[PDB]
RNA sequence: AAGCUCGUAUCAGUUUUAUGAGGUAAAGCGAAUGAUUAGAGGUUCCGGGGUCGAAAUGACCUUGACCUAUUCUCAAACUUUAAAUAUGUAAGAAGUCCUUGUUACUUAAUUGAACGUGGACAUUUGAAUGAAGAGCUUUUAGUGGGCCAUUUUUGGUAAGC
RNA sequence: GAGAACAGAAAUCUCCAGUAGAACAAAAGGGUAAAAGCCCCCUUGAUUUUGAUUUUCAGUGUGAAUACAAACCAUGAAAGU
RNA sequence: GGUUGCGGCCAUAUCUACCAGAAAGCACCGUUUCCCGUCCGAUCAACUGUAGUUAAGCUGGUAAGAGCCUGACCGAGUAGUGUAGUGGGUGACCAUACGCGAAACUCAGGUGCUGCAAUCU
């Protein structure tokens, strides 16, 4: 019963629709290397200026060993150092960057700079019994993992310290 | 219970007649209980009527 | 206004009584998929019956 | 949770919280005094099971079953859970139901049900479908889902829906990683190697299965092994057993 | 939408009237095959050495 | 009122046995739902109307959008439970059982379904009591201002309202 | 409820709990959880011929509704609807 | 007796928490050529039962647990109610006579039973 990665969830929040939108559109697809699904806001607010439906952020999730290179070479910008908190009771864990040219690329000035949000979630061999449809099922009590298993895996590889 | 009185036969003021006494006629008199008297009768009475 | 008083003793001046069941109900409102068979059905019985049986 | 909300909440049924059963399907397959009979094809890892189920308020009445074990004895013993194995099983029963009726007097008709398998073009579930539409059970269906039709036309490839009777997908991927990486050629396949059956004698087995089925359908069950009682004896030492009051009281 | 109880009751007593006539005619004897309702119970001799009955004495308040 | 076909027919302002239906009185609030007199401020968390406006960085006015964080008391328009009185059907001849006859409906199938021929089953022939005949048909008269009491109730303080 | 750059009471993303506390054009009451709710795919059965039946009732009309028969189609792999 | 497929009545079957499971069966798990489906082979589709596990699932046991089901000369013949009087009370209401008769509660034990087919030391 390891504590492998199931995917990473890569989401970018621009207020507006427009070229703002798929400009920020094209960093994760040409990262990711896969087309990212866009998201309709539910409601309106006017503060934030946005209005229903109006396709107001894009996201990304990646499954497997390609998002194990994207999560090393974007935690390297944290300098190997989360924060304190940062870990669910559940046992997963997210860390927002600015600054995408710190993964590298060109500065491209039709493009230019965004601000992502990276988020981790964990599970165990075993977690198809939830997410299958015949005889679903719920997962044990020793088996859902725990916030403080994350943190020993954490501090394991990578060689990180959390902190704090 | 006019209409149970009508099936005992009993029509007119003082009138009487013989009822055999099970479960069903027992609920009848139950009804008109207010209207008539009953009792258990001896040989000698019903020799005389 | 509107009452009923006085209105089930009018009811039971002519008693209240059945609509008397006779034998052979009108097949008029059964299905009648039932109904075109079952001619054809009597059809061949009452021939049998004073062809044969006699 | 309160104990108000415990005592409010009623339960699903028995055979729908353990989710194996769709009753808003089901009360449309039941209630069509005629025996309406129902095929019932279940798919697990490693195995297959097909069965002609009646429906009766005692419960269900079983036909006639016939499983993927049964195909070692008719010439199929690697790939017992392929579409071929999937279309010899729906010949199986295809062939098996109808001897006991006589049969083998419009045409017998048996309907198809699934359960939670979902309906994609090409799958392993219609195989059966065709494997009992050509043994002589009329199982009413059209040719939207069978392999080898195509998206754009209402076309169905008779060329290419022969090839997953026989194999095909099987025999062409042998051919694949025959020239490609023998290490994972060795890996899977591996039955097929200690046997030495390679691609193309693969189609001479399943036509020759077919033709033992169509042969040899009468199913003699396996023999046994100890008894009835002996296997139950045997059971009784791995199970606990209930606990009596006053061992609970002086707990 | 229902089904109702009471007639198929009917049905099974129907069912022993059969077998009742059936065996009295065999043995020659009485069928009494029609119901009656209660009767009023005979006389039976009960005998207090068991159990004395005790007084009442309606007080209590 | 005129009658007509028949004559213990089969029925009944009733009870019993069997078996349904209901959400009232009583119960419940530490089981779901839970009003009521009451109310300070919160200017793209909205603006609901209104009048203005050669327009909209657009003004003027009024309910406010919110109870923002609270507190007590409930029931006809609240409920798990559920009487009494009232209420639907059944208690056999047009019935049960056997053998097998029909068809274009139905079944994989002469398997069913419906109606039958033939045969067996009698006054205790299928609970109580009653039946001053039962049944059907015409034809027309008056009437279509009602009131009172016991009990349950609604509006109304109240009433011969 | 526990987490995620700008980002808070309110955007977006992720898991856990979650018997309907949501939604179903509108009053109120019913009804509904692999649906009758949400999002996609295909479509005109919102069709022809007239009868039978329920409620309001004189067992008249009008409105609304129910179960079928003969036709022609829709959808689904299919039972069906 | 253990498991599996399809169910019948639909908590005595649920919820919470720990602990066991011989064999076989299921399941997790392996891979992406093809049909196929997605932001993502995660879900689904196809392929092998080969590379590995009983850690979850599932089944079974445990707890003066919560819930839930029957039972009771338990509450109680109490509340309520049909009928009767030229009965009582100024009333509000309450006795009596012939009948019918609950519920919350309290206590007691209980915690799925079973249909067809196939298969296992």
């Amino acid at each position: 019963r390891d504590l492998k990665i199931e995917k990473l969830v890569l989401n970018i929040s621009v207020g507006e629709s427009g070229d703002r939108l798929t400009r920020a559109s094209k960093v994760l697809e040409q990262l990711s290397g896969q087309t990212p699904v866009q998201s309709k806001a539910r409601y309106t607010v006017r503060t934030f200026g946005i209005r229903r439906n109006e396709k107001i952020a894009v996201h990304v999730t990646v499954r497997g060993p390609k998002a194990e290179e994207i999560l090393e070479r974007g935690l390297k910008v944290k300098e190997y150092q989360l924060r304190d908190r940062n870990f669910s009771a559940t046992g997963n864990f997210g860390f927002g960057i600015d600054e995408h040219i710190d993964l590298g690329i060109k500065y491209d000035p039709s493009i230019g700079i965004f601000g992502m949000d990276f988020y981790v979630v964990m599970n165990r061999p075993g977690a198809r019994v939830t997410r299958r449809k015949r005889c679903k099922g719920t997962v044990g009590n020793s088996h859902k993992t725990t916030k403080e298993d994350t943190v020993s895996w954490f501090k394991q590889k990578y060689d990180a310290d959390v902190l704090d | 219970p006019r209409k149970v009185l009508q099936l005992l036969r009993l029509t007119r003021i003082n009138s009487g007649t013989f009822v055999k006494v099970t479960k069903a006629t027992l609920e009848l008199l139950k009804l008109i209980e207010p209207y008539v008297a009953y009792g258990y009768p001896s040989y000698s009475t019903i020799r005389q009527l | 206004n509107h009452t009923a008083h006085n209105q089930t003793r009018k009811a039971h001046r002519n008693g209240i009584k059945k609509p008397k069941t006779y034998k052979y109900p009108s097949l008029k409102g059964v299905d009648p998929k039932f109904r075109r068979n079952h001619k054809h059905a009597l059809h061949g019985t009452a021939k049998a019956l004073a062809a044969a049986k006699k | 949770k309160s104990s108000a909300y415990s005592s409010r909440f009623q339960t699903p049924f028995r055979r729908r919280r353990e989710g194996k059963t769709d009753y808003y399907q089901r009360k449309r397959l039941v209630t069509q005094n005629t025996p309406k009979y129902r095929l019932v094809v279940r798919f697990t890892n490693k195995d297959i099971i097909c069965q002609i189920i009646s429906s009766t308020i005692t419960g269900d009445v079983v036909l006639a079953a016939a499983y993927s074990h049964e195909l070692p004895r008719y010439g199929i013993t690697h790939g017992l859970t392929n579409w071929a194995a999937a279309y010899a099983t729906g010949l199986l029963i295809a062939r098996r139901t109808l001897q006991k009726l006589g049969l083998d007097p419009r045409p017998f008709k048996v309907f198809l049900d699934i359960g939670l398998q979902r309906t994609t073009t090409g799958a392993r579930v219609f195989g059966a479908l065709k494997g009992a539409s050509d043994g002589g059970l009329y199982v009413p269906h059209s040719e939207n889902r069978f392999p080898g039709w195509d998206f754009e036309t209402e076309e169905i490839d008779p060329e290419l829906l022969r090839s997953y009777i026989f194999g095909g997908h099987v025999s062409q991927y042998m051919e694949e990683l025959a020239d490609d990486d023998e290490e994972r050629f060795s890996e899977l396949f591996k039955g097929y190697l200690a046997d030495d059956i390679d691609a193309d004698s693969l189609e001479d087995i399943y036509t020759s299965a077919h033709e033992a089925i169509r042969a040899d359908p009468a199913f003699k069950p396996t023999e046994k092994k100890f008894t009835k009682e002996q296997y139950a004896a045997e059971s009784k030492k791995y199970r606990q057993t209930k606990l009596s009051k006053e061992e609970r009281a002086a707990r | 939408i229902k089904h109702s109880k009471c007639r198929q009751e009917f049905l099974e007593r129907v069912k022993a009237n059969a077998a009742k006539r059936a065996e009295a005619k065999a043995q020659g004897v009485a069928v009494q095959l029609k119901r009656q309702p209660a009767q009023p119970r005979e006389s039976r001799i009960v005998s207090t050495e068991g159990n004395v009955p005790q007084t009442l004495a309606p007080v209590p308040y």
